RNA sequence: UGUCCUACGCCGGCAGGCGCGGGUAACCCGUUGAACCCCAUUCGUGAUGGGGAUCGGGGAUUGCAAUUAUUCCCC
C-alpha cells in the first residue's frame, strides 16, 4: 500500500526495488517537477547557486535537476543501494550515506539551501526500540537549525497520511526555534496536493 | 540489459549443440535460449530436429511447453 | 484553508486571474 | 431390466441409464475417455478406479448431459455414474456390496452422492 | 432440487427413454 | 461392432478426411484461396495453405453430428471473439460465403444435398465414407 | 486540370445518370435517394445569376442557408454565400471541390484562444 | 540450421534498411506501404514458404517480390484491397509503398490547404 | 493404489517439521488424483489445514487479474513443474514441495502498534496454518515475479523456486523474505 | 424479445444486396451450436508479430440532411 509500510528505508530500498524504481518515467516527471517546484519555492538570489543540503535524494533525480541548471549540491542518504544506482548515473554531486536523524556532521553557518525530497514522513515512525521518534526528529531538526546559515531557506516536500503526523512535525520544528510555515500544493486536490515545510532561522 | 541473440545458428553453436545436448541433464526451450543466447524459435526448431535424430527422450508434448531428458 | 479556491459547484481547485496559482498558507507558532 | 438415475449441478443436468451388459461406459452417445477437456479425464477415472474395473463389466451405463460448462458437466457425469452404480446394485444386489460401496464413496469424496448445493445469488434492487 | 432443474432432469429421462425404447408412406388407401 | 465417429477423437479423424479429400482432387477450388479471411472477426491469413481441406472435414462433420443447417447456423458456429479496438469485445459471425462455397464444393461431390425441412443433408454413402474412415482412424490410433 | 481523370470539357458534357462511379460512397447515396427541388430552385437562382452577369468578370454572388449541398461538376464559375450561424461567407468555386460539400467552407465555430506564490515569512 | 554463406542481415529495399532478422511475412512490414495482411496475400501470391527467415533469401525471389511491389494488379489481386484506387486527382489502380505513400499525403495536404476546407485548415491549425 | 496424476505417490511423503503434521494434509487419505475437487473448503474455520497442499498450490497460481477463474491451465503448469522437479532431483517432487513449504514458513515477525501518530513494531509469533499461508504465498509471488519478462516459463520457474526454497539456498525470494522477516522481528524485540 | 427476429437459395474475400419461406411467439429464428477454456503450429524478451491511438483513400449500409470524419469493412 505505502512505502513506509513496508520496513526500514535501509532495507526496503534494496537493488531490486531500486532497479524498477529508476526505469519509471511516472516517477521521472513527479520528481522534475517536484524538484522544480522546490527549487522556485526558496527565494534564492537569481545568477548565484546556494549551497544546498539535499536530503533524500536518493537516485539524485533533484540532485540532476540541480546540477542541470548549474547549481551544486551535495547528497545525504541512507541506503547504499539506490546510491550505487544514483552513482551509476553518471551524476555530479557528491554522495553521503548516514541517518539523518543522528544529527548533520558538518559546520555551522554552511549551508544557504536545505532540500528535503520525501525524507520527513519517514522518519515519524520507529523501527527500532533504542530510537525515539521524538527525540529523533528534534536532533534532526536541531543539527539542521545548527548547520544552517543565518537567514538560509529549508523546503520539505511531503505526504503526510493524518494530521497527528503534521502536528507532531510541526512542534518539533516550532521546538527547535525554526520560523516558517507550510504550504501546500492544491490542498482541496487529491492526486495535484502536496505538502511543503518552509522553514528559515529568523 | 539489451539481448543479442543470434538469428541463425553459425557454425561454433551449432558445435556446441551437437556436442552438448546430450549432456545438460534438462532440456526446455526456455534455459537453452537463455545460456546459448540464441532464439528461442530456433531452440524449439533444433529440439524438434534433434528429437526426429532421437537421440533425446520425450517426456510431455504441449502447445506452450516440451520436456525431454536423457537416454541414460 | 484555501476557502477562496474551492469551487463551489464543483469538488476540486479552481484557478483565479487575480490571484496566483490556488495555495494556503498557515503559520506555525 | 434397467435403471434410471439423475446427477445435478449448478446448471448442468445428467440422466443415466445403467442395465446388464458387458461394460460398456457410453457419455453422450461417446466412451469416457474422449470427453474434449483431457485434463479432468481422472475425474472420469475417479469413480472406476475407485472401484476396479473388473466388477464394471456386468453393467453397461450411458450418460446424457444438457446445462453447464465442461467441469460441471464431468462433476455431473461423474456423481451420476457414482448414484446409478449403487442404485444398481442397492436395488439388485444385495444390501452389504451397497453398504461397503456407500462406505468406501463417503469417505474417498462427499459430492459424489449428494452434488455440491451452491448456485448464483440473484441481484435485486 | 428445485423447479426448473427437476423439469429439465425429467424431460431429458423422458428423452433417453423414448430413445432407448424406439431401439414409411401415410396409409391413404382405405381398403385393399 | 463398426466404429462411429464418436467413438474416435476429433481432431486427428479431421485431418485425416481433409488428407483424404486431398488426395482425392475431385474438390472445386475457388480463385481466391490466398486472398479471403473466413471472418470479419480475423486479422491475418490462415498459415495452413490447404485450409479449404480441414474447412470442408470440418464442415462435412458439423453436418453429421446435427444435419438440417444451412449458411447461416455454420456461420454460427464458427462465431468468435472481435476485439473492437478500445471498445469492449464482442461476438462476431464467420463468412457467409466461403461456407456456402466449401458446403456447394461438397455438394458437387455428391456427399451433401438439400432438405426439404431445412438446410442441407447428407448422402447415406457419405455415411459409409466416415463409416470407414472412422475404421482407418480407429485401427491406426487405437490399435497402436 | 482533370478529376478521376476525367477532364472538366468532358464532365461538363458527362450526364445525371452516370455520376454514380465518379464520386465517393456518400454523395452516390445522397443522388440515389432523390435530389429535393430547394436545391433545384437554388440552381436555378444561381444559373440567373450567372446568364446576364457580364462575361469578362466574376458573375454576381448566390447567397444561401444551405451547407449540406452536393457540388455538381457544372458549378465551376459561381459565387456561393453560405450561412455559418451568424454572417455569410461568400466563396469562390474553384474546379478542384467537385467531392465536397457547402458545410466545410462554412464554419461554425472559432478558434479557441486559452504567478506562482512564494513565501516571505 | 546452419547459417548459409550468402546470408545477409540488412537488406535495402526502396531506399531503406530491412532486417533480416525477422520472419519473411514481417520483415518486408518493416518497410512503409505494406502491413501484415498485404504480406501474407504477396507472399501466399509469391508461392513462398513462409517458415523461412529473411536472411537466406536468393535474388530472383526478392526481384520477383519487388515486380509484385511495382504492379501486383496483373497477378489477381482484388482491387479493392488497394490504397490509392481512386485518385481525385487521375483516377487509376495503384498502391504507393514508402516515397510515394509520403507524396500522396503531402499532395493530399495541400490540395485541402488550397482549398481551404475545414479539414485541411484544422490541420493547419493543429500543428 | 491412489496416484498423483498417475505416477506420483504420497506414500513416501514424510513431513520433517514436527509442527505440521495436520497443516500439510498430503498422505493416504488426502490422496487424490487431481487437485481439481471444487470443494467448500472455505466456509468453515480451519477447514482449509484439511485441503491438499498440491490444491491450494493450484488456488495460488490462481491470482493476479486475468488469471482468475482459469485453473486449468494452472493444474497444467504445476503438472508440468511436478514433471520438471522429479526430471530434476530425480524423485517425488511432493517431497521438494513440502521441504519448501517447511524451510520458507516465516516462524516470527512484527507487527505495528502505535497510540498516536508514534508506531513501533513488536515480536510476535506465527501460527503454523499461518505459516503455510504465508510459504504459499511467497512461493507465490517468487513465481510470479521471478521472470515477468522473458523466455522463463512459469512452469519451470515455480520448479526453480520450489527446489530452491526446498534445498534452502539464498536463491529464493521465498527464502530471502521469511530470512528478512525473522531478522527484522530479532530487531523489534 | 419480435412484424421486426430471421431459416434457407443466388452474387461479392468482407462490409452488404437480391429472391422465397416461418413467426403476434415455449411451434420460426432457437436441440438459443457464444465467449473464456482445451489440442497443434508460428512468434520469442525486442516500443517487437504487444498495444492500438491519431491519420489518408476506397466501398457499403441507415435515413429529408452524415461537413465537425452517424455507422460498418478493407488497405
Amino acid at each position: 500500500r505505502r512505502p513506509e509500510h513496508g520496513g526500514p528505508p535501509e532495507l526496503f530500498y534494496d537493488e531490486t526495488e531500486a532497479r524498477k524504481y529508476v526505469r519509471n518515467s511516472r516517477m521521472i516527471d513527479i520528481q522534475t517537477r517536484m524538484a522544480g517546484r522546490a527549487l522556485e519555492l526558496l527565494y534564492l538570489p537569481e545568477n548565484k547557486p546556494c549551497y544546498l543540503l539535499d536530503i533524500g535524494c536518493g537516485t539524485g533525480l533533484s540532485g540532476s535537476y540541480l546540477s542541470d541548471e548549474g547549481h551544486y549540491w551535495v547528497g545525504l542518504d541512507i541506503s547504499p543501494a539506490m546510491l550505487d544506482e544514483a552513482v551509476d548515473r553518471e551524476i555530479e554531486g557528491d554522495l553521503l550515506l548516514g541517518d539523518m536523524g543522528q544529527g548533520i556532521p558538518f559546520k555551522p553557518g554552511t549551508f544557504d539551501g536545505c532540500i528535503s525530497i520525501s525524507a520527513v514522513q519517514w522518519l515519524c515512525n520507529a523501527n527500532k526500540k533504542s530510537e525515539n521518534p521524538a527525540k529523533r526528529l528534534y536532533c534532526f531538526f536541531a543539527s539542521l537549525f545548527s548547520v544552517l546559515v543565518r537567514g538560509s531557506r529549508a523546503v520539505l516536500q511531503l505526504y503526510p497520511e493524518n494530521s497527528e503526523q503534521l502536528e507532531l512535525i510541526t512542534t518539533q520544528a516550532t521546538k527547535a526555534g525554526f520560523s516558517g510555515g507550510m504550504v501546500v500544493d492544491y490542498p482541496n486536490s487529491a492526486k495535484a496536493k502536496k505538502f511543503y515545510l518552509c522553514l528559515f532561522s529568523g | 540489459d539489451k539481448l543479442n541473440n543470434l538469428v541463425l545458428f553459425d557454425k561454433a553453436t551449432y558445435d556446441k549443440l551437437c556436442k552438448e545436448v546430450p549432456n545438460y541433464k534438462l532440456i526446455t526451450p526456455a534455459v537453452v535460449s537463455e545460456r546459448l543466447k540464441i532464439r528461442g524459435s530456433l531452440a524449439r526448431a533444433a529440439l524438434q530436429e534433434l528429437l526426429s535424430k532421437g537421440l533425446i527422450k520425450l517426456v510431455s508434448k504441449h502447445r506452450a511447453q516440451v520436456i525431454y531428458t536423457r537416454n541414460t | 484553508p484555501g476557502a477562496e479556491y474551492k469551487a463551489k459547484k464543483a469538488k476540486g481547485d479552481v484557478k483565479k486571474k487575480g490571484r496566483p496559482d490556488p495555495y494556503a498558507y498557515i503559520p506555525l507558532n | 431390466q434397467s435403471v434410471q438415475v439423475f446427477g445435478r449441478k449448478k446448471t448442468a443436468t445428467a440422466v443415466a441409464h445403467c442395465k446388464r451388459g458387458n461394460g460398456l461406459i457410453k457419455v453422450n452417445g461417446r466412451p469416457l475417455e474422449m470427453i474434449e477437456p483431457r485434463t479432468l479425464q481422472y475425474k472420469l477415472l475417479e469413480p472406476v478406479l475407485l472401484l476396479g474395473k473388473e466388477r464394471f463389466a456386468g453393467v453397461d451405463i450411458r450418460v446424457r448431459v444438457k446445462g453447464g460448462g465442461h467441469v460441471a458437466q464431468i462433476y455431473a457425469i461423474r456423481q451420476s455414474i457414482s448414484k446409478a452404480l449403487v442404485a444398481y446394485y442397492q436395488k439388485y444386489v444385495d444390501e452389504a456390496s451397497k453398504k461397503e460401496i456407500k462406505d468406501i464413496l463417503i469417505q474417498y469424496d462427499r459430492t459424489l452422492l449428494v452434488a455440491d448445493p451452491r448456485r448464483c445469488e440473484s441481484k435485486k434492487f | 432440487v428445485g423447479p426448473r432443474l427437476s423439469r429439465r432432469i425429467l424431460q431429458q429421462a423422458r428423452q433417453q427413454q423414448e430413445e432407448l425404447e424406439a431401439e414409411r408412406e401415410r396409409t391413404t388407401r382405405l381398403g385393399p | 461392432p463398426g466404429v462411429t465417429v464418436k467413438d474416435v477423437n476429433q481432431q486427428e479423424f479431421v485431418r485425416a478426411l481433409a488428407a483424404f479429400l486431398k488426395k482425392s482432387g475431385k474438390l472445386k477450388v475457388p480463385e481466391w484461396v490466398d486472398t479471403v479471411k473466413l471472418a470479419k472477426h480475423k486479422e491475418l491469413a490462415p498459415y495452413d495453405e490447404n485450409w479449404f481441406y480441414t474447412r470442408a472435414a470440418s464442415t462435412a462433420r458439423h453436418l453429421y453430428l446435427r444435419g438440417g443447417a444451412g449458411v447461416g447456423s455454420m456461420t454460427k458456429i464458427y462465431g468468435g471473439r472481435q476485439r473492437n479496438g478500445v471498445m469492449p469485445s464482442h461476438f462476431s459471425r464467420g463468412s457467409k460465403s466461403v461456407a456456402r462455397r466449401v458446403l456447394q464444393a461438397l455438394e458437387g461431390l455428391k456427399m451433401v444435398e438439400k432438405d426439404q425441412d431445412g438446410g442441407r443433408k447428407l448422402t447415406p454413402q457419405g455415411q459409409r465414407d466416415l463409416d470407414r474412415i472412422a475404421g482407418q482412424v480407429a485401427a491406426a490410433n487405437k490399435k497402436h | 486540370f482533370t478529376y478521376r481523370g476525367v477532364d472538366l470539357d468532358q464532365l461538363l458534357d458527362m450526364s445525371y445518370e452516370q455520376l454514380m462511379q465518379l464520386y465517393s460512397a456518400r454523395q452516390r447515396r445522397r443522388l440515389n435517394r432523390g435530389l429535393r427541388r430547394k436545391q433545384h430552385s437554388l440552381l436555378k437562382r444561381l444559373r440567373k445569376a450567372k446568364k446576364e452577369a457580364p462575361p469578362m468578370e466574376k458573375p454576381e454572388v448566390v447567397k444561401t442557408h444551405l451547407r449540406d449541398m452536393i457540388i455538381l461538376p457544372e458549378m465551376v464559375g459561381s459565387m456561393v454565400g453560405v450561412y455559418n450561424g451568424k454572417t455569410f461567407n461568400q466563396v469562390e468555386i474553384k474546379p478542384e471541390m467537385i467531392g465536397h460539400y457547402l458545410g466545410e467552407f462554412s464554419i461554425t465555430y472559432k478558434p479557441v484562444k486559452h504567478s506562482r506564490f512564494i513565501p516571505l515569512k | 540450421l546452419v547459417i548459409p554463406e550468402k546470408f545477409q542481415h540488412i537488406l535495402r529495399v526502396l531506399n531503406t534498411n530491412i532486417d533480416g532478422r525477422r520472419k519473411i511475412a514481417f520483415a518486408i512490414t518493416a518497410i512503409k506501404g505494406v502491413g501484415r495482411r498485404y504480406a501474407h496475400v504477396v507472399l501466399r501470391k509469391a508461392d513462398i514458404d513462409l517458415t523461412k527467415r529473411a536472411g537466406e533469401l536468393t535474388e530472383d525471389e526478392v526481384e520477383r517480390v519487388i515486380t509484385i511491389m511495382q504492379n501486383p494488379r496483373q497477378y489477381k489481386i482484388p482491387d479493392w484491397f488497394l490504397n490509392r484506387q481512386k485518385d481525385v486527382k487521375d483516377g487509376k489502380y495503384s498502391q504507393v509503398l514508402a516515397n510515394g505513400l509520403d507524396n500522396k499525403l503531402r499532395e493530399d495536404l495541400e490540395r485541402l490547404k488550397k482549398i481551404r476546407a475545414h479539414r485541411g485548415l484544422r490541420h493547419f491549425w493543429g500543428l | 493404489d491412489i496416484k498423483l496424476f498417475g505416477k506420483w505417490s504420497t506414500d513416501d511423503v514424510q513431513i520433517n517439521d514436527i509442527s505440521l503434521q495436520d497443516y500439510i494434509a498430503v498422505k493416504e487419505k488426502y490422496a487424490k488424483y487431481l487437485p481439481h475437487s471444487a470443494g467448500r473448503y472455505a466456509a468453515k474455520r480451519f477447514r482449509k489445514a484439511q485441503c491438499p497442499i498440491v490444491e491450494r498450490l493450484t488456488n495460488s497460481m490462481m491470482m493476479h487479474g486475468r488469471n482468475n477463474g482459469k485453473k486449468l491451465m494452472t493444474v497444467r503448469i504445476v503438472k508440468h513443474a511436478f514433471e520438471i522437479i522429479h526430471l530434476l532431483t530425480g524423485e517425488n517432487p511432493l517431497q521438494v514441495l513440502v521441504n519448501a513449504i517447511i524451510n520458507s514458513g516465516p516462524r516470527e515477525d512484527s507487527t505495528r502498534i502505535g497510540r498516536a501518530g508514534t508506531v513501533r513494531r513488536q515480536a510476535v509469533d506465527v501460527s503454523p496454518l499461518r505459516r503455510v499461508n504465508q510459504a504459499i504465498w511467497l512461493l507465490c509471488t517468487g513465481a510470479r515475479e521471478a521472470a515477468f519478462r522473458n523466455i522463463k516459463t512459469i512452469a519451470e520457474c515455480l520448479a526453480d523456486e520450489l527446489i530452491n526454497a526446498a534445498k534452502g539456498s539464498s536463491n529464493s525470494y521465498a527464502i530471502k523474505k521469511k530470512d528478512e522477516l525473522e531478522r527484522v522481528a530479532k530487531s523489534n524485540r
